[PDB]
């Protein structure tokens, strides 16, 4: 009847906590120094230990997850560390005088721009020619002549990315230090937030490839069983809707232009790589998506959309009516070049009750990713012909709202933030700290002696 | 000290266009959406659409879908609202609103022009 | 029959206490200025801080080498009034730690002062002759 | 009756020895290149180094789990000739640490050699049969 | 009679085991981003990690505070066939560590399982009444 | 004063002084003479504790 | 401290102390030149003669 | 000027080599071979230990 406290070391008790998670990658030996894997990251264990927790129900909230804000600040910090030692194109802001590279074509997306440039010597100046895209160049007079300048030279500085680093995303395992644990939600039918029935624990997350995408989520993890409609608030039109597929759709993108690399020295050791004459035909980049597969997959999505907007309702899909630059096009990197594909042909359907789709793509070289006002990167010309085949596994939609009496409902693609890309791979993970100390009364007392 | 300054009174012909300015001051312009609400003389409030200064992505209401074009200028911190093909009922006072600093969500217009 | 780290997290407090050895093992085990290197460096220091923190408390409680350790502190009824059958055969350590969370700071203060702060002096005087 | 950290600094050595758990608790517990981060990280590493330094000596002295530990080393009169009344009931640990500071190194050497360097070998030979 | 750090490296295992405290002591003890500061900080964490690594293994062996610790694991003849006189009075700890280096991982695995994984349950059941 | 922001490079913005709107008046500080004399006296009383 | 009855293998060619020291001297050189005056404008065409 | 950038050494720093001792951190030790006739590689009979070179 007399109760005394007793110390227990190793009690299964955890509490919600946010810590600094570190990197974990497999032994990928190789042309190296990719931004993400960088010089040295911790080698993943040969055999991961995923441990299921029986009769454990844990609350999850993918939208208030702290793992997303860490990863988002890790990608951005990795970008700047890989551009500090590279060549800055600050003198490349000379008044450009361009023409039409369009091979004597009557009735073009790139201009030919000749300019005066500095040399290895200071007193010596050279005149060189280089091909540029129309999207990276604006006229200098609008009065109008044919004199131009770079798009960034008026707002931000420009730095030429080093030609040795690759932008290919490799799997990244986010790992928790000792004393902390990650609770994985293994529920097949788990929506955004709420209690997860089947919960397990892991030390590191799975191989998350940091694929910087817009509208379309490429090279992502598929959802098991049925497709999932995740959103912070479905009743909110200002909140994006993350959709995860179950059957992966395929998308083939190529840059048929066989570009050439024209290295011109702009200073002692400073080598600016410009675009030489394209060998062969001028063909704009594009992407092919199977119309039979996309229509099939789109239909599987509207079946789950009606589970949140009435069993019978009008659901239509239109192109992005708001924004510019990269939020209105499916922007992504592929082999080094940054594509900007118009997805007007994908979101052009209306729902009630082998002939693939071609998507026009435009390519830039001066890009401004992650809201970075002040720093612009120059992608060096990728020599050769580019072809990459991706798995589109997710979408980022947005309602139009309005005073409609729930009769019709439109959906438009968007990409207002990059944190939404990482949430589609961190929705199931949750970081908690382990507290192995627990007191409990028993009928045992320490011997007085 | 959030300051929202709009343009002056406009007089346009039916079918013509009008662009309404909205210069912000006292906060980070690229961190909060910008809404647009009009009110006919003697009527109630009517939301038109919000625009994200970050990427420029907008969200026009279904009633004005295909007539209004909302743009922004980050250098001068000024959002714009242009309405094409003006009808007889478009006579109204056009306000630009902003969400609250608190609560981490929209739909609480504390600051108005 | 082993389930793994935190395997008996949903079990009763009596079934989970039989596998305290499981959670005890997985509780500790040109330029290096990479963001991952900084993260690894700060994670290793963070890991040994939480490990030595638990061993420090077990040291001042006289429970350094054991995993189940009895004490001199009598259980106050204001902390919890549940019966022995209602705790070890009805509640889990998760919901139990949430119930005693408001008194764990007071218990720890009495857990180190009532016994091992007193025992060492009594053991000094008992071994005086 | 607890006064707080360093509460018994001005008290007698006998009254201060009853509050050893007080000093024991408060003894251990885009870019992070900020001047304060470098300081904070270097302060945590410097802290855990000093903690394990003392615990290191408690290992070789056989006093790992206890706060008060009796030994086999006889006190030499050359270190201090005061009696138990003059030390424990008239002196503070501050002015006592100042009086033995010239011999603390010599005491430590015998404290690790005379006993636990000899006792463990005798423990092996006594438990040999 | 002390020779210094690693003084008994070439002596027999019987003469070297009497100086375990020697190697145990010297085992743990505008911008600071200089090449020497970053190396110094990473070396101090490396030092305390190697130290806690050995202390962790001595914790699962029940030998945390002792320098010479006897166990319940029987010595298999497949590890070495030499006699006690041929080991402690002919071999040094260097060449002895080379001979058993192929079995140290198997001994360590059995050292945690044969005793302290079994004793703690029996220690709980013997002190249960 | 007014801020006259002039761009001097790609992304580099130099902020110079514009024309002063209004009258030209040099900066100044005031301080109560009565309060300053009183505090000054309370100092010299303590200064004499070290100089006779 | 001399170690009697100890025979250790040495290999001056596979020594790691040399590879670290070589990286230390090189790293010290760049850090002592970063805050110094860079002579990038001193690339003007020189017109010289003989003494 | 045709190949690499150039940096003028500060006139305050000196290039005079001064003795540098390489030391080992805690838990590590440096073994010095004191053999007079010690060639490149091979076992060293007379072996001592130091903390710094
Ligand atoms: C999504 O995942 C796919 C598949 O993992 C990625 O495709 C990868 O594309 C790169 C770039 O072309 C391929 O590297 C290539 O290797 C050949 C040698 O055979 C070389 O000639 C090329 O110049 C290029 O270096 C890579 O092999 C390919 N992946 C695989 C597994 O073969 C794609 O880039 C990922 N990202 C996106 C946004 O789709
Ligand atoms: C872009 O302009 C450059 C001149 O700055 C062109 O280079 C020369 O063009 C002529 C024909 O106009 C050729 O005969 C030369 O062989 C070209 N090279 C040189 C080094 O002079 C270049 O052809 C232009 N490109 C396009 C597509 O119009
Ligand atoms: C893109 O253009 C390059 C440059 O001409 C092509 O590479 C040439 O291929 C031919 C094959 O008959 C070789 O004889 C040349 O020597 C290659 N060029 C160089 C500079 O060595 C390349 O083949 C083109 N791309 C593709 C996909 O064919
Ligand atoms: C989204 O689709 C609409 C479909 O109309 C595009 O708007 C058309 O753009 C062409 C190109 O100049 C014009 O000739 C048509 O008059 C436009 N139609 C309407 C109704 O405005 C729109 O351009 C597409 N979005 C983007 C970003 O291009
Ligand atoms: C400096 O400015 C402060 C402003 O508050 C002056 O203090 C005020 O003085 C007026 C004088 O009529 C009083 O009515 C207010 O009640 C005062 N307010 C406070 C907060 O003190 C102050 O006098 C000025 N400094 C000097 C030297 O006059
Ligand atoms: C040259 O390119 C401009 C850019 O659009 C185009 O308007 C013009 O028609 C082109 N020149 C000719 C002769 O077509
Ligand atoms: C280059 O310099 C010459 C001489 O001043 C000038 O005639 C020419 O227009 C310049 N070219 C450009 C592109 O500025
Ligand atoms: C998930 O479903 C539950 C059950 O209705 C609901 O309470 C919760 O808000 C949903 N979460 C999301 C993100 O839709
Ligand atoms: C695409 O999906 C298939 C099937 O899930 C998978 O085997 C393949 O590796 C995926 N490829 C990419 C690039 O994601
Ligand atoms: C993409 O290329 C692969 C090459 O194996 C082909 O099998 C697939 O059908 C292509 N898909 C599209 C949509 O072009
Ligand atoms: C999509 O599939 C439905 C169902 O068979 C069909 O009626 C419709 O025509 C298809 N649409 C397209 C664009 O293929
Ligand atoms: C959208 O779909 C309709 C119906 O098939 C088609 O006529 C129209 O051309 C499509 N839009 C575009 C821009 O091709
Ligand atoms: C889960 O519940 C079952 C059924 O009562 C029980 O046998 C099992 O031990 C429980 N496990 C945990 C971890 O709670
Ligand atoms: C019992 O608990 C109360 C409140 O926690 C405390 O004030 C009191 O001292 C305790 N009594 C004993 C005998 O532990
Ligand atoms: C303990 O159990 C008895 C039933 O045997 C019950 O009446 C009593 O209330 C319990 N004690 C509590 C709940 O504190
Ligand atoms: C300090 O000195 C006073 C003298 O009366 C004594 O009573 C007290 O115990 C001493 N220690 C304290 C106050 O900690
Ligand atoms: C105390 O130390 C002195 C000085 O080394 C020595 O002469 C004396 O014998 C020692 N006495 C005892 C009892 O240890
Ligand atoms: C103890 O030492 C003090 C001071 O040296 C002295 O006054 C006293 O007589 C000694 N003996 C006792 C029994 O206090
Ligand atoms: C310790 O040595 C110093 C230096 O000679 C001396 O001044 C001091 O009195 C000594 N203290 C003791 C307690 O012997
Ligand atoms: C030694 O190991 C072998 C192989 O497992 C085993 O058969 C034998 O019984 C062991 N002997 C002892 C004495 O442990
Ligand atoms: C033991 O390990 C050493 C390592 O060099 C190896 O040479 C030897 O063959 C091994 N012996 C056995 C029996 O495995
Ligand atoms: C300075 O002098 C110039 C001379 O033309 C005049 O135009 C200007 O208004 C004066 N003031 C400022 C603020 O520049
Ligand atoms: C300072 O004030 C005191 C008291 O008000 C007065 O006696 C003295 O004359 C004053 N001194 C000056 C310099 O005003
Ligand atoms: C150095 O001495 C060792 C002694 O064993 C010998 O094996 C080796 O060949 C010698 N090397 C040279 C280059 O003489």
């Amino acid at each position: 009847e007399n109760l005394w406290v007793t110390v227990y070391y190793g009690v299964p008790v955890w509490k919600d906590a946010e810590t600094t998670l570190f990197c974990a990658s497999d032994a990928k030996a190789y042309k190296k120094h990719n931004v993400w894997a960088t010089h040295a990251c911790v080698p993943t264990d040969p055999n991961p230990q995923e441990i299921h927790l029986e009769n454990v129900t844990e609350e999850f909230n993918m939208w208030k997850n702290n793992m997303v804000e860490q990863m988002h600040t890790d990608i951005i910090s990795l970008w700047d560390q890989s551009l500090k030692p590279c060549v800055k194109l600050t003198p490349l802001c000379v008044t450009l005088q361009c023409t039409n590279v369009t091979n004597n074509i009557t009735d073009g997306e790139l201009k030919n721009c000749s300019f005066n440039m500095t040399t290895e010597l200071r007193d010596k100046r050279q005149k060189v020619h280089a091909l540029f895209y129309k999207l990276d160049i604006v006229p200098i007079n609008e009065n109008q002549n044919t004199s131009y300048r770079l798009i960034n030279c008026n707002t931000a500085a420009i730095t030429q990315a080093c030609p040795k680093v690759s932008f290919e995303p490799i799997p990244i395992h986010y790992c928790a230090p000792a004393g902390f644990a990650i609770l994985k939600c293994k529920d097949k039918k788990f929506n955004g937030t709420g209690p997860c029935p089947s919960v397990s624990t892991v030390q590191c997350t799975h191989g998350i490839k940091p694929v910087v995408s817009t509208q379309l989520l490429l090279n992502g993890s598929l959802a098991e069983e049925e497709v999932m409609i995740r959103s912070e608030d479905i009743r909110d039109n200002a909140k994006n809707i993350l959709v995860q597929f179950n059957t992966p759709v395929q998308i083939n993108c190529t840059r048929p232009n066989n570009n050439t690399r024209k290295s011109i020295r702009i200073g002692p050791g400073q080598w600016f790589y410009a675009t030489g004459d394209i060998i062969g035909d001028i063909r704009q980049a594009h992407c092919n998506v199977s119309k039979a597969t996309w229509n099939e997959t789109l239909g599987k999505v509207v079946k789950q959309l009606r589970k949140h907007f009435g069993n019978n309702t009008i659901i239509r899909f239109a192109n992005s009516s708001g924004g510019d630059l990269e939020v209105t096009t499916h922007s992504f990197n592929c082999g080094g070049e940054f594509f900007y594909c118009d997805t007007s042909g994908l979101f052009n359907s209306t729902w009630i009750s082998n002939d693939s789709i071609t998507l026009p793509c435009r390519i830039k070289q001066i890009i401004n990713m992650w809201q970075r006002i002040g720093q612009a990167m120059y992608a060096p010309p990728i020599q050769g012909v580019i072809r990459c085949v991706s798995n589109i596994t997710g979408l980022i939609l947005t309602r139009d709202g309005g005073s409609t009496d729930s009769t019709t409902e439109t959906f438009r693609p968007s990409g207002g933030d990059m944190r939404d890309n990482w949430r589609s791979e961190l929705y199931k993970y949750k970081v908690v700290k382990i507290e192995p100390l627990g007191v409990a009364p028993t009928r045992c007392k320490r011997r007085v002696v | 000290q959030v300051q929202l300054v709009q343009s002056g009174a406009e007089v346009k012909k039916p079918g013509a266009s009008v662009k309404v300015s909205c210069k912000a001051s006292g906060y980070t312009f690229t961190g909060y959406y910008m809404h647009w609400v009009r009110q006919a003389p003697g009527q109630g409030l009517e939301w038109m659409g919000w625009i994200n200064p970050n990427s420029g992505g907008t969200n026009y209401a279904q009633k004005f879908q295909g007539r209004v074009t909302m743009t922004r200028d980050t250098s001068i911190s000024t959002a714009y609202m242009e309405l094409s093909r003006l009808r007889s009922d478009d006579t109204a006072v056009y306000y630009c609103a902003r969400r609250m600093r608190s609560q981490d969500r929209e739909w609480d217009f504390q600051h108005w022009g | 029959v082993f389930l793994g780290f935190l395997g008996a997290a949903g079990s009763t407090m009596g079934a989970a206490s039989m596998t305290l050895t499981v959670q005890a093992r997985n509780l500790l085990s040109l330029l290096k200025l990479t963001v991952w290197g900084i993260k690894q460096l700060q994670a290793r220091v963070l890991a040994v801080e939480r490990y030595l923190r638990d061993q420090q408390l077990l040291g001042i409680w006289g429970c350094s080498g054991k995993l189940i350790c009895c004490t001199n502190v009598p259980w106050n009824s204001s902390w919890s009034n549940r019966n022995l059958s209602e705790i070890w055969d009805n509640m889990t350590w998760l919901q139990w730690d949430k119930e005693i969370s408001n008194y764990t700071q007071i218990i720890y203060g009495l857990l180190e002062e009532s016994q091992n702060q007193q025992e060492k002096n009594e053991q000094d005087l008992l071994a005086l002759d």
